Formats: structure tokens, sequence, C-alpha cells
RNA sequence: GCAGUCAAGCGUUCAUAGCGACAUUGCUUUUUGAUUCUUCGAUGUCGGCUCUUCCUAUCAUACCGAAGCAGAAUUCGGUAAGCGUUGGAUUGUUCACCCACUAAUAGGGAACGUGAGCUGGGUUUAGACCGUCGUGAGACAGGUUAGUUUUACCCUACUGAUGAAUGUUACCGCAAUAGUAAUUGAACUUAGUACGAGAGGAACAGUUCAUUCGGAUAAUUGGUUUUUGCGGCUGUCUGAUCAGGCAUUGCCGCGAAGCUACCAUCCGCUGGAUUAUGGCUGAACGCCUCUAAGUCAGAAUCCAUGCUAGAACGCGGUGAUUUC
RNA sequence: CUCUUAAGGUAGCCAAAUGCCUCGUCAUCUAAUUAGUGACGCGCAUGAAUGGAUUAACGAGAUUCCCACUGUCCCUAUCUA
RNA sequence: GUGAACAGCCUCUAGUUGAUAGAAUAAUGUAGAUAAGGGAAGUCGGCAAAAUAGAUCCGUAACUUCGGGAUAAGGAUUGGC
């Protein structure tokens, strides 16, 4: 028989299995399209999501109720330290798909992905990449053999980057390897662009910019063994059912003699490679400069770090992405910023935001004072200080 | 950016945070957090507290 | 809203689903309403349809005048007293249920309003701001 | 129950816009019967809640074709199950009947889906009451009231979880295949324009938002308090004070961190190939024709862009590779 | 007026727990009521110690409505043993 | 001792400190709870739960067998010195 009411299904089939993933770095499923007549640069970028904070500004919509009128969005602040480029990865076109043939390291690499590559640090002999600086001790034949072939085949080249994880507050000190792709034209250029960048950092100024969409990867903050309510939501049982009101009904029909695939059962949530698209960002800021935090409306000299810090971070001393609305990805964990896939004009893109006011108050309780000298003068003095 | 003052303490309240509440003969109080509007809804005197 | 409503609403917190009895402040006689219906809600299953600040409410008089009571009529939410969210950041909210009567095409069968109206039902119904006091 | 064939007539005139008598050929079996094949050393038999999937005889949405289609509205039909189909009063009800929202609120199947999922209200017990029938014990698809809902730890299936063996170990990847989602409306403008004698009254493009669904997320707001964090209070106990014990977390106010909410916020992409249909050139048939060969534009369709897993016996690159 | 019986249901009451047709008809309660109550009744099959009708008080009895109140529900979320 | 009280809670005299334990705090449970707005729209059915609760003062209807209904309903006060 037929559903009494029909409803419709509770949760996304496309999203299943709903496993865990093989690390904590969200891979990259795909990158943009590579153009012929761009200059040679990066098409993605690895983070650290530190911390969320509330901004007020200008909503530059005509036609809206709202136009030249204060609105407030929530913003994360992703951290950038600068990262270094230590590997060219190249890749032919086959009838089954890319195949990785060279793989070009650097010559001094640094103890961060030494780190990576050793499960035990303190028992290793530190012998990574001994025998491969045998390469370099050589008039250098043997190097750019590597490189030609890279100039010859692999049309798309890929780049070994680590981020300078001792600029950053972690506690993990061990560097994260990841691929990007590069969509620069004129392919015999582009192992002769990172050539150059062999033991070169690249920062955010070139590669990401203001009012621009963008993407984002990382993986889902996991919650263990959850129950099937709270996973799938489904509608709970009433309170007279015997052992349980927290669960799923029956599951189907006696036909099929088995369980589908497409009920709602119990199992893990959290800890999933997700990817979320069109996320604007509204400030990239320098670490060496004075007052990240400033805007030209306000003036004053404050960084974007809240009063004691940001909530289990700390401080951030670095390059920073100030993006549009809530990452996927908790705390502490890495992220992939990836460039957008298509021109997006939609009329909510390629819009000249300008912010008004950045928020720097407590998050660790209820944020009564931006500045600590705003606290001094509004409280003045008390019994200590003296 | 306007920071308006707290109804019942006298806190500054920043813009994306506090909580107002208008009283039936369109009084419009303006408190700072989830403590004020508490002690509020049970007859305090800010001049004792 | 529905048709006959000037303008878009942007969505806050629904406070006010079907069996709700709020206030009636106006010179028509009533003294609450008793929401049976909301003009433009989902068709989900096991929701009840609710209401928020400027929706517009089919409603039954309880209270007041015999006249207008036992019988259906539409209804504008002046008062929620539930906090919802601006875009400005204020979470505000009134101090009690209230609404008026109103006909299907829009005009007000009051002549005056004696408490606060919200601006997102100023704005959104002409004929409310045409009689309401003190807006917000 | 549904769909035909023929055409006497209805439709102001006109059989076939929409219908269609008298006859007649079928399909379905979601009705009720017919039969008694399976089950009486037992398949737990009604209804609802909850949950997934499938069918199209399509209510709405997408694109079109006809009209006794001027516009608006409505009716008929095609490709189409991608997606949506409710809040309630009463009834134990399936069914039925109203109120009301909505773009619309369709019909169904899966042992008349589903009781080691639930409820048990009804009927299918033992108590009892009334009516009728019987001399009586008692009977009654007559009415009413109270009446135990048992077990998974086995195998499989499914949701997850590791894992031996491919010289070992470590890192970065490719991708077979499998799943795949976004849906729908209102307002402003176009426009009181097209159309019409008026009454009445659109549509594409553009813009602002909303309905439902999905994935995230805690800045703020709201909730939760065993931070028993601090303060307050009662009864009793340690002689008083201070500071505490106990009242199965004593009670009350506040309360970060964490969790969490369309009671919070953010996000949901793009090309190609087609069906219906409308045409191009062009025969069969010196003409005419979307067609027989060729070919163009084309649907919420299909496949990809993208997204989620990674064959634990699919694969590639690279680092290191032990001395008592 | 007529047939017939030993006598032909009287006083009351009623879609009541007794009414098959019935989810009776009317009124009220409700936006909407096969429910509840108040009435009408030629009442398949109401009825006088088979006890009829009405009753204050009483009830771990059956049913309907209203106020206060509450996650029971919208709509779930959190904490503890 | 508090209190109307051999209620509940707490201590003295007297008896015990026995009921397999350790480490973690996933789902689902059993038990005890709390929830903004709405207030039964859930459901066969206000089932379960919540609210009211002691004392003093004021006030207390229909109806009735005049005994009751009645703690009717509906309000106020309450601590320390
Ligand atoms: C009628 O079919 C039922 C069958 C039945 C037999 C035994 C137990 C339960 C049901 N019998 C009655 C008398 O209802
Ligand atoms: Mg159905
Ligand atoms: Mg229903
Ligand atoms: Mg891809
Ligand atoms: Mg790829
Ligand atoms: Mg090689
Ligand atoms: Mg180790
Ligand atoms: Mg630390
Ligand atoms: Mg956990
Ligand atoms: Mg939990
Ligand atoms: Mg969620
Ligand atoms: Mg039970
Ligand atoms: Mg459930
Ligand atoms: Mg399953
Ligand atoms: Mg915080
Ligand atoms: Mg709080
Ligand atoms: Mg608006
Ligand atoms: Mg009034
Ligand atoms: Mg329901
Ligand atoms: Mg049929
Ligand atoms: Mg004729
Ligand atoms: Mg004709
Ligand atoms: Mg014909
Ligand atoms: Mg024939
Ligand atoms: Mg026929
Ligand atoms: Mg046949
Ligand atoms: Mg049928
Ligand atoms: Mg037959
Ligand atoms: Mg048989
Ligand atoms: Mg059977
Ligand atoms: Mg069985
Ligand atoms: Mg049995
Ligand atoms: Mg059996
Ligand atoms: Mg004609
Ligand atoms: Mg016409
Ligand atoms: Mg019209
Ligand atoms: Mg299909
Ligand atoms: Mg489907
Ligand atoms: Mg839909
Ligand atoms: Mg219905
Ligand atoms: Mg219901
Ligand atoms: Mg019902
Ligand atoms: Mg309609
Ligand atoms: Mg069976
Ligand atoms: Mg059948
Ligand atoms: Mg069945
Ligand atoms: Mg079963
Ligand atoms: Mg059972
Ligand atoms: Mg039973
Ligand atoms: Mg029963
Ligand atoms: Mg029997
Ligand atoms: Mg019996
Ligand atoms: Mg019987
Ligand atoms: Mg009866
Ligand atoms: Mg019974
Ligand atoms: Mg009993
Ligand atoms: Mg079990
Ligand atoms: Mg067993
Ligand atoms: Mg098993
Ligand atoms: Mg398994
Ligand atoms: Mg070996
Ligand atoms: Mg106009
Ligand atoms: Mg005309
Ligand atoms: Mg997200
Ligand atoms: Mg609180
Ligand atoms: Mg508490
Ligand atoms: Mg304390
Ligand atoms: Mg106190
Ligand atoms: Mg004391
Ligand atoms: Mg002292
Ligand atoms: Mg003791
Ligand atoms: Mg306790
Ligand atoms: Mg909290
Ligand atoms: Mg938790
Ligand atoms: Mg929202
Ligand atoms: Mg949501
Ligand atoms: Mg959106
Ligand atoms: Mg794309
Ligand atoms: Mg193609
Ligand atoms: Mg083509
Ligand atoms: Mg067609
Ligand atoms: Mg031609
Ligand atoms: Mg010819
Ligand atoms: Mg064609
Ligand atoms: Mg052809
Ligand atoms: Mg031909
Ligand atoms: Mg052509
Ligand atoms: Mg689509
Ligand atoms: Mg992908
Ligand atoms: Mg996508
Ligand atoms: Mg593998
Ligand atoms: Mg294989
Ligand atoms: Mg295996
Ligand atoms: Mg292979
Ligand atoms: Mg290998
Ligand atoms: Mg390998
Ligand atoms: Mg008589
Ligand atoms: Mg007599
Ligand atoms: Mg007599
Ligand atoms: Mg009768
Ligand atoms: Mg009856
Ligand atoms: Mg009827
Ligand atoms: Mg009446
Ligand atoms: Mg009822
Ligand atoms: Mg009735
Ligand atoms: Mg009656
Ligand atoms: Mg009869
Ligand atoms: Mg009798
Ligand atoms: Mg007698
Ligand atoms: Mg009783
Ligand atoms: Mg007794
Ligand atoms: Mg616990
Ligand atoms: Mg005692
Ligand atoms: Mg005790
Ligand atoms: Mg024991
Ligand atoms: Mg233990
Ligand atoms: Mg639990
Ligand atoms: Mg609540
Ligand atoms: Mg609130
Ligand atoms: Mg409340
Ligand atoms: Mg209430
Ligand atoms: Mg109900
Ligand atoms: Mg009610
Ligand atoms: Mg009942
Ligand atoms: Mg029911
Ligand atoms: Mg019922
Ligand atoms: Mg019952
Ligand atoms: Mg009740
Ligand atoms: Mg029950
Ligand atoms: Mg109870
Ligand atoms: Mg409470
Ligand atoms: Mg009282
Ligand atoms: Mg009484
Ligand atoms: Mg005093």
């Amino acid at each position: 028989s037929h559903r009494k009411y029909e409803a419709p299904r509770h949760g996304h089939l496309g999203f299943l299995p709903r496993k865990r993933a093989a690390s904590i770095r969200a891979r990259v499923k795909a990158f943009p399209k590579d153009d012929r007549s761009k200059p040679v640069a990066l098409t993605s970028f690895l983070g650290y999501k530190a911390g969320m904070t509330t901004i007020v500004r200008d909503l530059d919509r005509p036609g809206s109720k709202f136009h030249k009128r204060e609105v407030v969005e929530a913003v994360t602040v992703v951290d950038t330290p600068p990262v270094v480029v230590v590997g060219v990865v190249g890749y032919v076109e086959t009838p089954r798909g890319l195949r990785s043939l060279t793989t070009v390291w650097a010559e001094h690499l640094s103890d961060e992905v030494k780190r990576r590559f050793y499960k035990n640090w303190y028992k290793s002999k530190k012998k990574a990449f001994t025998k491969y600086s045998a390469k370099y001790a050589q008039d250098g034949a043997g190097i750019e053999r590597e490189l030609a072939r890279i100039k010859k085949y692999a049309s798309v080249v890929r780049v070994l980057v680590h981020t300078q994880i001792r600029k950053t507050p972690l506690a993990q000190k061990k560097a994260h390897l990841a691929e990007i792709q590069l969509n620069g034209g004129s392919i015999s250029e582009k192992v002769d662009w990172a050539r150059e960048h062999f033991e070169k950092t690249v920062a955010v100024d070139s590669v990401f910019e203001q009012n621009e969409m963008i993407d984002a990867i990382a993986v889902t903050k996991g919650h263990g063994f959850e129950g099937v309510t709270h996973r799938w939501g489904t509608k709970k049982l009433p309170r007279k059912t015997h052992r349980g009101l927290r669960k799923v009904a029956c599951i189907g029909a006696w036909h099929p003699a088995h369980v589908m695939w497409s009920v709602a059962r119990a199992g893990q949530r959290g800890y999933h490679s997700r990817t979320s698209i069109n996320h604007k960002i509204y400030r990239v800021g320098k670490g060496d400069d004075e007052a990240n935090g400033a805007t030209s409306f306000d003036r004053t000299k404050k960084t974007i770090t809240p009063m004691g810090g940001f909530v289990h971070y700390g401080e951030i001393k670095n390059d920073f992405i100030m993006v549009k609305g809530c990452i996927p990805g908790n705390r502490k964990r890495i992220v992939t910023l990836r460039k957008s896939l298509y021109t997006n004009t939609s009329r909510k893109a390629l819009e000249e935001v300008s912010l008004k006011w950045i928020d720097t108050a407590s998050k660790f309780g209820k944020g009564r004072f931006q500045t600590p000298a705003e606290k001094h003068a509004f409280m003045g003095t008390l019994k200590k200080d003296l | 950016m306007k920071v308006e003052i707290d109804s019942f303490s006298g806190a500054k309240i920043y813009p994306g945070r506090g909580t107002l509440f208008v009283r039936g003969d369109s009084k419009i109080f303006r408190f700072q957090n989830s403590k004020s509007a508490s002690l509020f809804k049970q007859r305090k005197n800010p001049r004792r507290i | 809203s529905g048709n006959g409503a000037q303008g878009t609403k942007f969505r806050i917190s629904l406070g006010l689903p079907v069996g709700a009895i709020m206030n009636c402040a106006d010179n028509s006689g009533a003294r609450n309403l008793y929401i049976i219906a909301v003009k433009g809600s989902g068709s989900r299953l096991n929701r009840l349809p609710a209401a928020s600040l400027g929706d517009m409410v089919m409603a039954t008089v309880k209270k007041g005048k015999p006249e207008l009571r036992k019988k259906v009529m539409p209804a504008i939410v002046v008062r929620q007293a539930k906090s919802w969210r601006r875009r400005d950041g204020v979470f505000l909210y009134f101090e009690d249920n209230a609404g008026v009567i109103a006909n299907p095409k829009g005009e007000m069968k009051g002549s005056a309003i004696t408490g606060p109206v919200g601006k997102e039902c100023a704005d959104l119904w002409p004929r409310v701001a045409s009689n309401s006091g003190v807006v917000v």
C-alpha cells in the first residue's frame, strides 16, 4: 500500500557513503580550467581556520530595502603563513586518466616536511633526501634531464608546497604537503616558473584578491558514532513507544527481503571531506603590518586578534584571508581555499564591498570591550597597577 | 558604527551584540546580554545592583 | 503576505503557529484573535503554519463584539514578542502578541492603533502605518 | 475501474472544438465475487503513527500541440515520475463530509507494504448492562463498558569499523565503478501596455525576496548547567565565629567552555546530446510534403561539468631501505 | 366505520447504554464536529418492584466543553546516574 | 531539632560500611530533569508530565432530602531582628 501522506526524503543520496575519509587534509577533486593567455599563478591554497567574528559593513545592493544601510555578517579568519615551494609534479594524459612520471624535489628542504615523512622523528636517523642531494652535487646533467621531460611531456603541472608551521601557533609543528595545479599558459614555462621558486615563498597577495568569490574544501568536524535522529533529521517516535523513541521505525516492505541503502541508519556523523563554494573574500591582511583590524572609517590601531586571543587557537602574527560566511571544518584544521571554477556574474558577485567596523572583542565570554586601552579608560584605575 | 548605552546597567552596546526590548507603551530598552535582560524581568533596581 | 501586499518581506523568526491567541489593538471592538491559517505557508508534512510580523493570517474573534464572532476574517500581525533578527544585528521583540482586523484586499477596518508597530509591518502594509502611532 | 472502434444526434448554423446514444473489441485487477491450489504439530488478522522504494491511468511544475483560444481564465492532447502533493473539527475507522492554506493539493503497488518498530481505539475470549428472540440454558454484521502485546547475543542484509597477504615502510596522486538535488512561488518593473466596443487584463528579459529540501557552522541571539564557577536561602550537624557536612546532582538567580536550533547564520555550479513539437532542403508521386537519405532549433529529460566514496586482489611517481 | 384478542402499552421517558434505516430533522457549542447537550418523534424491538420517571450527596466508573497549566505537538536540543 | 505530627530531612545511643570490580563517557536505553515563541493544533482519549498545594484573613453560586454543596470558585499576607 502507498503512503498515507507523502513526505520528502530525509537526507541526500549524493553524499553517500558517510564513512570516514583518508586524512584530515581534504584533497582537491577538481581544479579550474587552464587558460593559455593568463600569467602563471597558483589556483588553490592551504590555510588554517582560526575563529569567527561579526563585521559591520555597508550593503552595496541597489533595488533592495537595506541599500546604503549597515548590515552585519559572520566571517571566518583562516590563518595564512608564508608557503614555500619544494616540488614539481607532472601528469601525462593517458586513456586511463592521468599518470605522474616525474616528481622533482628541491635541494635543501626544511625540517618540517622531513618530520612529515617519518612517524618517529625522535628515533629516525634524519637521513631523508641524503642520497637525493647527490643529484645536486654533479654538474646538473641528471637534474635537467628530469625537467626536460616536463618541458616535453606532462601537459598539466602540479606543484608540491607546504605551509611554514613554525610561524603558526599550533602545537603540531609538522607541515602538510599538497598539490596545486597551475593554470598559466605556455606549459613549457610552467616548470621554468617553479624552478626559480625552489625554496622561495609564495604569499596570497597574488593568488587571491579583494572582492572575489572563492571555493573552500575541508573536512567536517567529527562527532563520533551518532544516532539516527540527529544524523538524518528523522521525525521522532512518540512517548508511548516501547524500547526506543529516538529511532527510526520500520525499514521497508516485505519485498525486497533486505534493507535498502536509502533508509536512515545510525552510524558515523562527522569527519567528511566537503566542498563549499561561492564565498566572498572581504580582507587580505599583511602579517608585518600593525593594526590589521584597522578600517578606513575606524582609523584606530587594533589587530584582528581578540582580547585574550582566539578560542583554542591563539594569536595571528601572519597573513589571513577574511572570507564571507561559515567555512566547513573546525578550528586548528588545515583547509584548502580554491579559486572559482567559473566566471560568476549573478549580482551578488563582483560587488565592490568595503568594511566599516571590525570586531575584536573577546570570544571567550561576553565581549564588552574591543581594545584593552578602551577597558582601562572606561573602568578606570583599580586596586592593581599601582 | 553607533554604540548605544545599556538601559539597565550602562555598558557600551556594540553593533552586532545586544538584545533590544520594547515595552507595551512603546518605550525602547537596549540590553547588553542575557544578564541584564534577565534581571530586568525579575524587577531588580539598577541603583541597588 | 500574498496578493495585495506592496513589496517583499525578509524572513524573520516565526513565533505564531495555528492556534495562537493574540490581542487586538484598535477601535474595532474585538479583544483577541485566534489564528486558524497563514497566507503563504508551506505544504510540508507535520508543520504547523507559523506566522510572524507583517504576515497576513486568517483570524476568528473569540472575545469582543458578537457581530465579529463566529466568522472567518483576515488579520495582519503587528506585534510578535518572539526574538527575531534584523540584518543590522539587533534582536528585538515586543511584550505581547497583537494584530489588526483587515479585509482580503488590504484596507484597515479600524481607525487607530493604540500600540507600537514594527517597521517590518509598517513598510509592507501602507494602511497600517497610516493609522499607527510611533514605529518600532 | 480505465481506454477504444463505428457515427444516429447535441453543440444558433457544423457528426468528430468539446461530447456522443444504440451496438461492439479490449486492458487492468487498487473493488467485490467465483474457486479451494498452498498453509489448521499456527505466516501474529483492522486502523493510525513512522520509513524507504517503485508504477503512470499526470493534480501541480518544465517545454509544446488543438479549441465554438481576442486578452484573462478554462477545456482536450503529447514527451514526461526529475520534483512537489498539506494544517485541522468529528468518526476506532479505510472510506466519507466540511473549514482553510497552497502552484496544486492526483490515483496506486510492495504477503489488502510495515506489531521480536509502536499504539490497541475497533472487532476476535472470560465480567457486566439494555433491546429483541427462546419455556429454558442461551443467541444476536444490535448497541455500550472494562480487558497481560513475549525473546535477537545467531546467520544474512544494511549503517558504520578495522584488517593478514602483493620486499618492508612513508608521502603525494590517478581513477574504473557506485551514488548524485535542488524545488517552487510572490512582489517591483515591463504595464494598466499587448488584446478588447467596453468590462477586464498578460508574457519574455532585468531586479528584490520567499516556499520546501540538503550540506555546513557557533561570530552573535536563544536553549541546556556537574565548571556544582560564584552568590543567596531553608532544615540539621561540627560549642560560637570562620569554613563546611548531609537532604540519592537540596532549592533559587546568574553562568562561560562544549553541544545545539529555518528559536541562529552561510552556501547550493555549468556545458553538450535528445523526446514531444515546430521547420529547412527534398523525393517517393514532373506537383505537393519535417523524411524515406541528410539536417536545424529544442523539456524540470539523459549524459557530462561539479560534488561524495576509492576496486580493501585497479594503477603510477617519489623518499628511506638495518651490519653482531 | 370495520376486523380481532384474555387484554390490546396507561402515567412517564426517548436516536437515551435500548433507533435497523440515521452520520435522523431543528437549535446551540466550533472557522469546520458521525462527538456533547437541549427538543420533536407512528419508538425495526421505550415503559411501570422484568420496576417507570426524577434526584441532593458520593465515585481509582463512561463521555463533552471551558479556564489555569505544561515538549504531548510545531521541533527538537542538552545535562546527570 | 524543624514541624500539627511515631510525615519528610538531619544528628546521638545500638548495628553495619555487605550487594563482582577497574578504566573510558559512542549510539540506543532505564531513572531523574530542564527548555525560547505558541499552548494539545499531538493523540482513540489532556495518556504521561507540568501547574495549584501549608497557615492566617476576607469572600464563597446553582441546587438540595436544609444535613450539605464548601478547602466551592476567586484575592491578600508570610523572612530576619
Ligand atoms: C476469528 O477469526 C477469531 C480467530 C482467532 C482464533 C484464536 C485466537 C484469536 C483469533 N476468533 C474469534 C472468536 O474472534
Ligand atoms: Mg501517495
Ligand atoms: Mg495526518
Ligand atoms: Mg572531476
Ligand atoms: Mg583531478
Ligand atoms: Mg620514471
Ligand atoms: Mg610516534
Ligand atoms: Mg597549547
Ligand atoms: Mg563525542
Ligand atoms: Mg549526544
Ligand atoms: Mg542541521
Ligand atoms: Mg507500552
Ligand atoms: Mg524517527
Ligand atoms: Mg539501509
Ligand atoms: Mg563565545
Ligand atoms: Mg545564554
Ligand atoms: Mg526586502
Ligand atoms: Mg483592545
Ligand atoms: Mg500528522
Ligand atoms: Mg484501474
Ligand atoms: Mg443541427
Ligand atoms: Mg464543424
Ligand atoms: Mg470517429
Ligand atoms: Mg466493433
Ligand atoms: Mg462501451
Ligand atoms: Mg485478460
Ligand atoms: Mg477500484
Ligand atoms: Mg468469474
Ligand atoms: Mg483458500
Ligand atoms: Mg496469516
Ligand atoms: Mg513472521
Ligand atoms: Mg499466537
Ligand atoms: Mg511464528
Ligand atoms: Mg467554428
Ligand atoms: Mg475567446
Ligand atoms: Mg479572469
Ligand atoms: Mg523512472
Ligand atoms: Mg524519484
Ligand atoms: Mg518539489
Ligand atoms: Mg485533508
Ligand atoms: Mg490529527
Ligand atoms: Mg482525527
Ligand atoms: Mg484550487
Ligand atoms: Mg500475511
Ligand atoms: Mg491487492
Ligand atoms: Mg497488512
Ligand atoms: Mg514485522
Ligand atoms: Mg508483538
Ligand atoms: Mg486488541
Ligand atoms: Mg481495546
Ligand atoms: Mg476464542
Ligand atoms: Mg466480554
Ligand atoms: Mg454482542
Ligand atoms: Mg448511542
Ligand atoms: Mg471496549
Ligand atoms: Mg480499569
Ligand atoms: Mg533489539
Ligand atoms: Mg539468539
Ligand atoms: Mg544478527
Ligand atoms: Mg558489513
Ligand atoms: Mg616474505
Ligand atoms: Mg501595473
Ligand atoms: Mg469583444
Ligand atoms: Mg557550510
Ligand atoms: Mg538561562
Ligand atoms: Mg541551574
Ligand atoms: Mg553555593
Ligand atoms: Mg534566595
Ligand atoms: Mg541558619
Ligand atoms: Mg565574628
Ligand atoms: Mg553524617
Ligand atoms: Mg535530587
Ligand atoms: Mg552556551
Ligand atoms: Mg552534548
Ligand atoms: Mg535562516
Ligand atoms: Mg536549514
Ligand atoms: Mg538562497
Ligand atoms: Mg562547472
Ligand atoms: Mg554529450
Ligand atoms: Mg546536433
Ligand atoms: Mg508535441
Ligand atoms: Mg519546403
Ligand atoms: Mg501522382
Ligand atoms: Mg523531426
Ligand atoms: Mg531522417
Ligand atoms: Mg516516405
Ligand atoms: Mg536544416
Ligand atoms: Mg535539474
Ligand atoms: Mg568530484
Ligand atoms: Mg554542487
Ligand atoms: Mg585503493
Ligand atoms: Mg578489480
Ligand atoms: Mg575488506
Ligand atoms: Mg588499473
Ligand atoms: Mg608504489
Ligand atoms: Mg601504491
Ligand atoms: Mg404512549
Ligand atoms: Mg390502561
Ligand atoms: Mg393512567
Ligand atoms: Mg426513541
Ligand atoms: Mg448516541
Ligand atoms: Mg452529513
Ligand atoms: Mg447559533
Ligand atoms: Mg471534540
Ligand atoms: Mg450530533
Ligand atoms: Mg439528546
Ligand atoms: Mg422503519
Ligand atoms: Mg424494559
Ligand atoms: Mg405491574
Ligand atoms: Mg466521575
Ligand atoms: Mg468505594
Ligand atoms: Mg551519562
Ligand atoms: Mg520525626
Ligand atoms: Mg534517607
Ligand atoms: Mg546483584
Ligand atoms: Mg563499573
Ligand atoms: Mg542519553
Ligand atoms: Mg517551551
Ligand atoms: Mg526569546
Ligand atoms: Mg514561556
Ligand atoms: Mg494559554
Ligand atoms: Mg485534536
Ligand atoms: Mg482548546
Ligand atoms: Mg474514546
Ligand atoms: Mg484521534
Ligand atoms: Mg477522534
Ligand atoms: Mg480509554
Ligand atoms: Mg482538559
Ligand atoms: Mg495512552
Ligand atoms: Mg495523569
Ligand atoms: Mg515549568
Ligand atoms: Mg487559588
Ligand atoms: Mg461542584
Ligand atoms: Mg514583616
